[PDB]
């Protein structure tokens, strides 16, 4: 997996690839990895995938409840605190590693959370098996006060580096742009650099090729 | 809370009396939406009435209004939100339909009606909501936990007059804006004091509102169907009235 | 290994407007084959759930989902849809995060309202693997992935969908030691379901 | 990691490096290891990051409640809370912490809480994997009642050597100066402290 | 001299049950300890008296995988190599 | 009256009648006083000699908490012992979490919360004692008086019990006469005189005077009992001022 | 009145009726006398028999070699309080090798008894106890009452008609406290005091029970033939 | 005798709890400036043996939130301790300083809990929270024993609540926040409303003043009160 | 606690004709790193008792807090607590031993070895040892850690049996203790030059000589050694 | 953490007509070091019984203290009556087996 977060002059952009693998096999070529904790708080996780899903679901539900209770837009730090306390309570057995980015009345925030409950502030972050390849590009090309377009290009290209140079990362690039003044822009399959090679032949079988012993109609 | 010799639950009738002492609240079903309305009283001219909304969101498709004791409504509402998330959405990945959430709220209020050491809630709710399967819905939930669906209904001190007015006005072919017009007229006829966009408040369960979704780029997600009408939106209609 | 002890296969595919889910019938204890009637495909209304892995967990989850889906049907007055059922299965699997069932489920069905084919897969602890083309689980996951990738193509009509899925399952099972003894293929449509038993090698 | 705290004539200067590593990989090269547990009380995190951050949040909660109920705490109260939390969970926890703060009655104070969970007042304290390389330098160069500039230069040189020798220490040298005047953030970049 | 692991990212998890939850594979249940006097209870002191076919092909050990890893679950390495 | 057979009740006037009936129990207790010094606080209490069988100078009624807090009370004596026990364990807990001895204001807060808690539930009786307590901490000397209702204030001088009115009048005259404040040595004798004057309206029975005090100078900040030479000096001073 | 029936209710005058009736419970019981010198402490008890065919109640409970007590009022409450005192002294011995000081024991019983007088559902102990013991600080004698009050005393008498015994003890206070080097005269004074509380009855080898503890005397109870020399 | 419905639908016990709020016989005022919020409350020291510094009803709940209580001081201190615990809990649990109105809401919910469970009596106190919110600016939130709460443009409470309320209403209608430029000016303004409405001139000992400002709520000492009073006399 | 991290090495003590002498160095070592040199491991608990502690320093501070709480709670409702019914060495040792054994039984042991030295009110010397396992014993001389091997023979050469105690004066015992400190400094790698010494005497009470130096070191023979073999 | 040790002591009980003898050495040990020359491990238990709990010293002390408590409670209940040797044996059996694991 390859995630990157990139803060820019007026927001933060979080990007990820879409390949999902079980063992050395590509279980899904177009897995969506960016998850809403809120309309303007988005996360993407590594490690035990099921734990990332369950924990993000829990935190999103609790945060929407709290936002309704307080009648205030969620703070990114609220999600950070709740997530890190929950992960710490289990002493890392939840195994959820996340990059959480979002926008709130206090500004644009980019954090990372580790399974044992430690967190980090950052201006550019990377995660997953492709973390090193993406971080190489981020280090080479990141600068203070990137524009939104430069930020999107930089995040997309770091994810592309992870895609090209890591086996556990591939297919398409998902991008989500959070900006201070307006709604988040989720860009599903922002880049599609890995279109499918065409079949040399159509391997459809003539009907009747299979041998059938019995046939029945099921009363559903 | 125990049966009296006549078979009535003793303290529930007192909760109903407390509800009757509450301010008028309304609900009207159009063919393409639902309106819920209520007047909001003020403790003093200095109090910021805009701080408190008697209408509240339970789920992006469900909204609630009440007549009776306000604090009871507030605690019942956050209990309702908690159950709607923990008990249904945490499992099925979707918000409970109006029928299911109404049932859970009725259960919450009925537990107090069937448990010692606690008095029943002193609020009657009108829970408007929408479903992909049941369609639009409007339910009145009483202190006893008894809930029944209504085409249009009114609760509070103006209950009987508002009900007799709705019985005249309601018809099977109302659109949402006609329902809003009827609700405005009915609630104006029941408000004894000043009537303007700040004393009245409205909410509608209508078509999708992607402008309120807060994010873009997901075609599948639709956005809240519940939305409150701002003071200016209500003033516009009262001026056009 | 609890997942490899009993073997078994499940594969699901989406046609143009229909889905197909198929499984092998072998049940055994590693080397020894015990029964040829352990059907791993269960249905709850119009949604079909195939489960590979430890057979005790397969049966336990069949009972659990029968109970939960019957209660859903009664108190909702409507059958559980494939998406809602997928969420229910995911939540139920994660409930035992630290004591998990050693199973891989596979959901297949057609959403009654939209009429759109739907299939999804899972890991031991409820990682949703929603996919648009086909889902694979069992001891022959590798064989089935390769075979379905080679054969499957979009918008297969029910007859060609049957042929493709049956050939994929047959050729995948013939190369898996712990799978076989016949297979059953369900062809699921908006208004009917066809169950067919395939002839194959009995070794 | 290279943590350091040095009391001086007008208060205490707390300093640290910014490099965090996961094995040989520098997972974060500009991290801030100094934490404000209270207005004039700052702690430094060493050992497990998760344990140190949990302890810091619990101590912030306890000291906020103490401030609201009993008035402003001293550095000693903060370090005592640290001590109780670390000791009652010493088997689970793996955190060593330096607590530095300024109170007018005591001026600058420094307590160090090694991995065992004991409490020690010291004129100065060094912690982290990089401290091992500057025990001799700090011992031979520390002086009582240094001036602010002397203390800043002393901490700069000490952390410079610690960063030079420890692969797990590096990045910018950050310091917080606690004094009656206030709290001052200071940052010194590699080309500044490496050319000493 | 070891490197610092502040996040415990490289932290690795009696012997471990190969398949958690199943007591039938629990080490203390798969191989229970004998009674202190089993030597006097049974004559010889004991209450009691593979994979890969013809082809040489060439799972992880729960004791060196991270705590969050569940055997057979989908897991993505958080930090890479 | 009504509305006074239960503890957790407000009467139509908004009055917790059971708390007031508990207060009336304090009004039947023996007089106890406290006085703040320039650098300390002094406690004194009447001990009525019901009979000659009582062992003199062994049935103590002033109690220490931790080491720097002194407590004295009037009313249902076992209730005061219960309150002092709770205060002791609260001080122990505070000294366990933190390390400084519990500040007198913090201890007063703890005791006020405990006593007020007993006025919340139908299932528990209010405290039948009004307790005078204080001590020395980093911010000098403090003196507090805590009522059955859980209310408490910081006092310059406090008096509770049957003779509370005359003791209060004499404490007012005391603080008026000594605008520059009292020393510990002066205040011991002064409190002895105040207690002796307090008994004069309760003189139907004999009594024993018990005095205690804490000071930065004369105890180095620790609570101690008046004994021997100083005790007798105070007794002669009080009797001379009465004669 | 309406405030009598609950332990957690003050009367309008601030009285706890439910505890004063516990005091009446001791006023129901038979007399037991206690007195001390600087070196010895003595208990004297007039036992009761339900019928001419029935044996007498044991009114002296031995804790251990340095401490013991007597009863007045409800015997089962005495059982409970005495076993709690035993638990406390035993705990002190195990955890500190320390003889539980008699004042410490008195205040522990005070604290335990106070709890019943404040929390609902509990009943005040309808028994009063006289506790004697000898420790590093000399001989002691304590008076315990249901209200929780515990008092250290030279001598006292609790139970029916104990006022005469207390009057005699007050009269002779200056004498019996002087008794030194021998327990005989102290026991004689105790039996003389208890004799003041007898009406239509007299001290006899079966009615009377005597106990003593002191420097040279581990807690011993004299009864039957042993008490014949004092009657 | 307990919090249950009378046949009229009224909770007589809660109504009695309201009446307990006037036992202390002290009045309070809260006003919002452009950038600050101010509290004025009467300090009545009936006994000369009291230490006036310890007689207080204004409470520092957090760095930003101050609270003012009318009613018995034991219940006021219980509520203040509970509010402090809630604020620390929120700061720990959600990672940022507690909003003033959200604290008002949880305190109202907690008070409502007593209004429904017969196990415990309601607190006979009315709480007034004041803050300069991080987002919403100056805030005043009065809370009732019934569990009812609402934000205010200005607030007065106590036996003579109505007179202060009338004066505030007249001032606002003749002019939502006070146009003064510094917190001292608005403190003086509120003191003048206390002087006019109550028809009484206060000594520096009779007044308590709590001023809420960005990242600081603080209570004025006696000499600061004297400064404000002389500025009024100026 | 399962493993000691920061530790104080050794404590020695012996009883002489009128009381007990006990000493301990002021160094707490973090492994082989002589990290903290200002630690005080002799804990007075009265004019008649001093407690020497070894092992984990954090557990030592916990035990010191326990002793402070003992002293505090003994004075409650105890008007005689300052002259009789005061805490004897026996009571302190018994409480400590009970706590140590209980912690052992719960598999959460205090990794300390504690020597409680003092004099009972009857004048009899008290000197007993207790370790993490709850093992307790008394002897005319006691030592902990390397003291049990290095120092203890030296002290036993002075008072080998109970019959030798009345023959041993203050000066003889103090010289023996100081010589034992010098030897332990020579041969114990965890030891320090600075040590504290406390004397409890039935007549003159507790004397507490802090920060003493090891003196009269012998090193001048080292100049003749020329390495291994040749 | 190994919670057990061996303090190297020996005890010896001999019985015959008219008498019973319980003898044991006073040496106390830890590994190869002598802890103390005179630590009695045979105790006069009162009631004309003698007890010893040789072995691991801490457990010996604990068991002896527990038996003292039990016999004293027996005296509390059964009117200070003499405890028999068989009753003591059963008491100690129940003490020992109370910690079977």
């Amino acid at each position: 997996t390859t995630i990157v977060g990139v803060k820019f002059n007026n927001g933060v952009v979080i990007a990820a690839d879409t390949r999902s693998t079980q063992g050395p096999i590509v279980a899904d070529k177009n897995c969506a990895k960016l998850h809403r904790i809120s309309p303007k708080i988005w996360c993407a996780g590594a490690g035990t995938a099921a734990d990332t899903e369950a924990v993000t679901q829990l935190i999103g539900s609790n945060i929407e409840l709290h936002s309704l209770y307080t009648s205030r837009e969620p703070r990114v730090v609220s999600a950070l605190q709740m997530l890190k306390q929950h992960l710490f309570k289990y002493q890392g057995h939840i195994g959820a590693y996340l990059i959480v980015a979002g926008v709130d009345p206090t500004g644009s925030h980019l954090f990372s959370i580790h399974a044992h409950g430690s967190t980090d502030v950052g201006y550019y972050l990377s995660l997953g098996s492709g973390s090193l390849a993406a971080m190489a590009v981020l280090e080479s090309h990141w600068k203070q006060d990137l524009t939104k377009e430069e930020a999107i290009k930089l995040a997309s290209d770091a994810i592309q580096a992870g895609i090209w140079n890591d086996l556990g990362s591939g297919s398409n690039v998902d991008v989500c742009v959070m900006e201070i003044g307006k709604d988040a822009e989720y860009l599903r399959n922002y880049l599609t650099p890995n279109v499918r090679e065409e079949k040399q032949k159509s391997y459809k079988f003539p009907r009747g090729t299979t041998a059938v012993l019995k046939e029945s109609i099921v009363n559903i | 809370t125990t049966f009296s010799p006549s078979g009535k639950l003793g303290q529930i009738d007192y909760a109903l009396t407390a509800v009757k002492q509450g301010v008028t609240s309304l609900g009207i079903k159009a063919t393409n939406g639902v309106v819920i309305a209520t007047e909001k009283k003020s403790s003093s001219p200095l109090a910021m009435s805009e701080t408190l909304s008697k209408v509240s969101l339970l789920t992006p498709d469900i909204g609630a209004v009440y007549s009776g004791m306000g604090p009871d409504y507030r605690v019942l509402v956050d209990k309702s939100r908690k159950v709607a998330h923990t008990s249904y959405k945490r499992i099925y990945g979707e918000y409970p339909p109006t029928k299911l959430l109404v049932s859970e709220v009725a259960k919450i209020m009925q537990e107090a009606t069937q448990s010692g050491g606690v008095r029943p809630f002193g609020v009657s709710l009108l829970i408007a909501g929408h479903d992909e399967f049941n369609g639009f819905s409007l339910y009145q939930v009483d202190p006893s936990g008894s809930y029944f669906p209504w085409k249009a209904t009114a609760i509070g001190k103006g209950s009987v007059a508002a009900k007799t007015f709705l019985e005249k006005r309601w018809n099977d072919e109302l659109e949402l804006e006609d329902a809003i017009h009827i609700a405005l007229l009915t609630l104006k006829e029941s408000v004894e004091g000043e009537f303007n966009g700040d004393t009245i408040e409205l909410a509608i369960i209508g078509d999708e509102n992607p402008d309120l979704l807060g994010y873009t780029g997901i075609p599948t997600d639709k956005g809240p169907r519940f939305r409150k009408l701002t003071s200016q939106e209500i003033n516009d209609r009262l001026e056009a009235l | 290994d609890p997942s490899s002890i009993n073997g078994g296969i499940v594969v699901a595919m989406t046609g143009k407007d229909c889905v197909a889910i198929a499984c092998d019938l072998r049940l055994g204890s590693q080397s020894l084959g015990v029964s040829n009637k352990f059907e791993k495909i269960f249905h709850y209304g119009h949604v079909f759930l195939g489960i590979t892995g430890l057979a005790t967990d397969v049966t336990t989850l069949n009972e659990m989902f029968r109970y939960k889906t019957n209660l859903y049907k009664l108190k909702e007055e409507r059958a559980i849809e494939p998406e809602t059922f997928t969420q229910l299965v995911s939540s139920s699997l994660y409930e035992r995060r630290f004591g998990p069932y050693f199973v891989g489920p596979v959901v297949a069905g057609i959403n009654s309202k939209s009429g759109k084919p739907f299939i999804a897969g899972f890991d031991l602890i409820g990682c949703i693997d929603e996919a648009k083309d086909f889902i694979v689980s069992g001891t022959a996951s590798d064989q089935l992935f390769g075979m379905c990738e080679s054969l499957y193509e979009p918008n297969l009509e029910p007859e060609d969908l049957f042929e493709t899925i049956s050939q994929a399952l047959l050729n995948a099972a013939d190369r898996d030691a712990l799978s076989g003894w016949g297979a059953v293929v369900y062809i699921i449509k908006k208004d009917e379901v066809v169950k067919r038993y395939l002839k194959m090698r009995q070794d | 990691t290279s943590i350091m705290a040095v009391t001086f004539k007008d208060g205490v200067i707390l300093g640290a490096d910014s490099r965090t590593t996961t094995g040989a990989y520098i997972a974060n090269r500009v991290t801030d290891k100094l934490t404000r547990v209270h207005d004039k009380i700052w702690c430094c995190r060493s050992g497990s990051a998760a344990d140190t951050q949990a302890i810091a949040d619990i101590v912030q909660y306890h000291l906020e409640l103490y401030t609201s109920q009993y008035g402003t705490p001293s550095t000693e109260t903060a370090a005592s809370v640290f001590k109780e939390l670390c000791y009652e969970n010493k088997d689970n926890l793996t955190a060593g912490i330096i607590v530095a703060g300024y109170d007018d009655k005591n001026k600058g104070e420094v307590y160090t809480i090694p991995l065992g969970g004991s409490v020690h007042k010291l004129p100065y304290a060094i912690a982290g994997s990089g401290s091992t390389f500057i025990y001799g330098y700090c011992d031979k160069n520390f002086r009582e009642n240094m001036s602010k500039e002397e203390t800043v230069d002393f901490i700069k040189h000490s952390l410079s050597q610690a960063i030079k020798w420890d692969g797990s220490s590096g990045g910018v040298i950050r310091m917080v100066v606690l004094t009656a005047a206030g709290v001052e953030r200071l940052i010194f970049y590699p080309d500044e402290y490496e050319q000493l | 001299p070891k490197f610092d692991d502040e996040y415990q990212a490289q932290a690795r998890q009696a012997p471990l049950n190969p398949y958690p939850g199943l007591t039938v594979t629990e080490p203390s249940f798969a191989n229970p300890a004998g009674g202190y006097a089993d030597g006097d209870l049974y004559p010889v002191g004991t209450s009691h008296p593979s994979q890969g076919g013809m082809i040489f092909d060439p799972a992880p050990r729960r004791e060196d995988m991270p705590p969050g890893w569940m055997p057979g679950s989908k897991y993505d390495e958080p930090f890479g190599p | 009256t009504g509305y006074d057979l239960s503890n957790s009740v407000f009467s139509p006037d908004g009055r917790n009648f059971q708390v007031e009936y508990a207060v009336k129990a304090v009004e039947n207790g023996t007089t106890s006083i406290g006085i703040k010094c320039n650098d300390g606080v002094v406690f004194a209490v009447e001990k009525l000699i019901t009979s000659k069988l009582l062992v003199p100078q062994k049935n103590v009624k002033i109690q220490v908490v931790d080491r720097h807090i002194g407590c004295v009370y009037s009313g249902l004596i076992p209730d005061g012992r219960h309150l002092v026990n709770r205060g002791r364990e609260e001080a122990a807990s505070f000294k366990k979490l933190y390390k400084t001895p519990i500040p007198i204001p913090a201890f007063a807060d703890r005791l006020g919360q405990y006593v007020q808690a007993h006025t919340l539930y139908n299932s528990v009786r209010p405290f039948g004692v009004s307790t005078i307590f204080g001590g020395v901490d980093k911010n000098g000397a403090h003196l507090y008086m805590l009522e059955p209702s859980g209310s408490y204030w910081g006092y310059k001088g406090a008096a509770t019990g049957k003779g509370r009115q005359s003791a209060k009048a004499e404490l007012e005259k005391l603080v008026d006469h000594h605008p520059e404040g009292l020393s510990a040595r002066e205040a011991v004798k002064q409190a002895a005189k105040i207690i002796y004057l307090a008994h004069e309206d309760n003189k139907e029975k004999d009594f024993e005077l018990e005095i205690s005090w804490c000071s930065l100078s004369e105890t180095n900040g620790l609570h101690k009992f008046v004994k021997g030479d100083l005790l007798q000096e105070a007794i002669d001073f009080a009797q001379k001022e009465i004669n | 009145n309406n405030y009598d029936g609950d332990t957690v209710t003050f009367s309008p005058t601030g009285r706890l009726f439910q505890v004063e009736y516990a005091l009446e419970a001791i006023k129901q019981g038979s007399v037991t006398v206690g007195l001390r010198s600087n070196t010895h402490a003595v208990l004297v008890a007039l036992k009761r028999n339900a019928d001419e065919l029935s044996s007498y109640q044991k009114k002296i409970i031995k804790c251990d070699e340095h401490m013991g007590l007597s009863l007045a009022g409800l015997a089962p409450d005495a059982r409970v309080l005495s076993n709690y005192l035993r638990q406390q002294c035993n705990y002190s011995s195990l955890v500190f090798n320390r003889k539980l000081a008699v004042e410490r024991a008195g205040h522990l019983l005070c604290d335990k008894a106070q709890k019943n007088t404040q929390s609902y559902g509990g009943r005040p102990y309808g028994v009063g106890l006289l506790i004697i013991g000898y420790d590093k600080s000399g001989a002691h004698l304590l008076e315990f009452q249901p209200s929780g009050n515990v008092t250290e005393l030279y001598g006292t008498a609790i139970g029916a008609r104990s006022q005469g015994a207390k009057t005699y003890l007050e009269r002779t206070l200056d004498t019996f406290i002087k008794i030194d080097g021998n327990p005989d005269e102290l026991i004689k004074a105790g039996v003389e005091a208890i004799s003041q509380s007898l009406r239509d009855e007299s001290l006899t080898v079966d009615n009377l029970s005597i106990a003593i503890v002191g420097k040279d005397t581990p807690f011993t109870i004299y009864d039957g033939e042993a008490v014949a020399k004092y009657i | 005798h307990i919090t249950i419905f009378s046949p009229e639908g009224r909770l007589y016990q809660v109504e009695y709890a309201f009446k307990a709020t006037n036992q202390t016989n002290i009045n309070s005022l809260a006003v919002r400036g452009k950038d600050c919020t101010v509290v004025i409350s009467q300090k009545k020291v009936p006994d000369k043996l009291l230490d006036p510094t310890t007689v207080s009803y204004i409470f520092c709940i957090s760095r930003t939130i101050g609270m003012v209580v009318n009613g018995p001081i034991p219940d006021a201190r219980n509520a203040a301790l509970r509010a402090k615990a809630e604020a620390a809990e929120f700061r720990y649990k959600y990672g940022y300083d507690m909003p003033c109105d959200v604290l008002a809401k949880r305190m109202a919910n907690l008070s409502q809990i007593y209004t429904q469970r017969a196990y415990m009596r309601p607190l006979g106190v009315i709480l007034t929270f004041v803050s300069v919110d991080e987002e919403l600016g100056p805030s005043i939130y009065k809370t009732d024993p019934a569990g009812y709460y609402v934000g205010y443009k200005a607030t007065a409470t106590g036996p003579k609540q109505q007179e202060i309320t009338t004066n505030l209403e007249n001032h606002f209608k003749k002019s939502d926040h006070i146009n003064e430029e510094s917190w001292e000016k608005v403190v003086e303004f509120a003191i003048t409303h206390m002087i006019d409405a109550l028809g009484t001139e206060f000594s520096k000992n009779d007044l308590e003043v709590g001023v809420a400002t960005k990242d600081k709520f603080f209570t004025l000492s006696a000499e600061n009160i004297e400064e404000r009073l002389v500025a009024i006399a100026e | 606690t399962q493993q000691p991290i920061v530790t104080g090495t050794s404590v020695i003590s012996m009883k002489y004709d009128n009381g007990v002498i006990i000493a301990a160095d002021n160094l707490g070592s973090y492994g082989s790193l002589l990290r903290f040199n200002g630690v005080e491991r002799l804990i007075p608990v009265g004019d008649n008792t001093v407690v020497g502690i070894s092992g984990d320093i954090s557990d030592m501070q916990h035990i010191e807090r326990l002793l402070k709480d003992l002293v505090t709670e003994n004075a409650y409702d105890n008007p005689l607590a300052d002259a009789e019914e005061a805490l004897e060495p026996s009571y302190i040792f018994e409480y400590l031993a009970t706590v140590m054994y209980q912690r052992r039984s719960k598999m959460n042991p205090l990794w300390n070895a504690i020597i409680v030295a003092g004099v009972q009110s009857n004048g009899d010397q008290f000197l007993r040892y207790v370790n993490l396992l709850g093992v307790t014993y008394s002897s005319p001389t006691l030592a902990t850690g390397f003291g049990a091997h290095m120092a203890n023979p030296l002290l036993r050469k002075v008072v080998d049996r109970e019959s030798d105690i009345p023959k041993t004066t203050v000066q003889v015992a103090e010289e023996a203790i100081v010589n034992a400190m010098r030897v332990l400094y020579y041969r114990d790698a965890r030891s320090s030059r600075n040590f504290s010494l406390a004397i409890i005497d039935k007549n003159t009470g507790l004397t507490f000589k802090k920060n003493l130096q090891v003196e009269n070191m012998k090193w001048d023979f080292a100049k003749d050694i020329k390495g291994y073999g040749t | 953490f190994n919670p057990y040790g061996d303090n190297g002591g020996t005890i010896l009980g001999i019985a015959g007509e008219d008498f019973a003898v319980l003898a044991g050495d006073t040496r106390n040990i830890t590994d190869y070091s002598i802890n103390s020359r005179y630590e009695p491990k045979v105790f006069d238990c009162g009631d004309n019984i003698v007890m010893s709990a040789n072995g691991f010293a801490a457990d010996g002390d604990a068991l002896v203290k527990r038996f003292k408590n039990s016999v004293k409670w027996y005296h509390f209940d059964h009117n200070d009556k003499k405890l028999s040797i068989n009753s003591a044996a059963r008491n100690i059996q129940h003490l020992l087996y109370g910690k079977r694991f």
